[PDB]
């Protein structure tokens, strides 16, 4: 309800920290788990059933039987938003997200060239849907 | 911000260690089949890390390395001795950029690495004519 509980799953420690730091600044979301791989994500998720939203790297290899994504989709009611390393427009990522059963996709934020404005907007849209 | 700069330096050193290990293994006569994946992942990680912090000059050097390695992985270009050589030079150049930027908490001046960029662009053009 409020705040919404977020799990961040990305093999890049820098991206996990960057996204976590950003979520600290949103009053409506907090981070409750972070994971670098599918099994760790399963371990943290299965133990933390209050997760409302999972942010998942679309570049992270799926487990061989897709146990993490399957568990998230079929054994929880968490929303799943894929994170893409490139612009979503012109990529196959929006279609790949739907295929995997994800509820949305958004580009990973960066300190490059505001900062997480699009990310925050997407997270909020997903939870209000 | 102390924590993210510490992580940039630590994660960056691990990625460059992996980049150098794969290249030195290739130079010693090990097969590309075992090393092109690890090499790509190391460079890709280093690139993404620099992007998180908005270090566009650092990012651009890693990006061109990734393009060259991608030609081997995807476009059937052999991992020849020249590629290995240029990427070893790149790894040393990236290591110096990492040590400097981590300490300045800012992007590098591109001047020192313009030669590397020319070499990468030349090899990319020649082996993908
Ligand atoms: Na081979």
């Amino acid at each position: 309800g409020s705040p919404y509980n977020v799990m961040i799953v990305d093999d890049a420690a820098m991206m996990r920290l960057y996204i976590a730091s950003f979520i600290k600044t949103l009053p409506d979301f907090k981070v409750v788990a972070q994971a670098a791989n599918g099994q760790e994500a399963l371990d943290k998720l299965a133990a933390q059933p209050n997760v409302d939203l999972i942010l998942l790297d679309i570049e992270m290899p799926v487990m061989d039987g897709m146990e993490f994504l399957r568990h998230a989709k079929l054994k929880t009611r968490a929303k799943i938003c894929m994170l893409s390393s490139v612009a979503v427009s012109g990529s196959p990522h929006a279609a790949r997200a739907r295929e995997l059963g994800a509820d949305g996709v958004v580009a990973k934020p960066s300190g490059t060239v505001k900062t997480g404005g699009e990310l925050a907007r997407t997270m909020r849209t997903l939870m209000a849907a | 911000m102390d924590e993210i700069w510490a992580l940039y330096a630590d994660d960056g050193a691990q990625a460059l260690d992996a980049m150098e290990a794969s290249l030195l293994a290739l130079q010693a006569g090990e097969d590309a089949a075992a090393h092109v994946g690890p090499l790509f992942r190391a460079v890709h990680t280093f690139k993404g890390n620099s992007r998180v912090l908005g270090l566009s000059v650092v990012e651009s050097r890693a990006h061109l390395c990734e393009d060259l390695i991608g030609l081997v992985r995807d476009a059937g270009v052999p991992m020849d001795g020249e590629i290995v050589e240029i990427l070893l030079f790149a790894s040393d150049t990236l290591r110096a950029m990492l040590e400097e930027t981590a300490a300045s908490r800012a992007d590098v001046e591109g001047t020192g690495s313009e030669a590397l960029m020319d070499q990468l662009r030349s090899k990319i053009a020649r082996c993908s004519r």
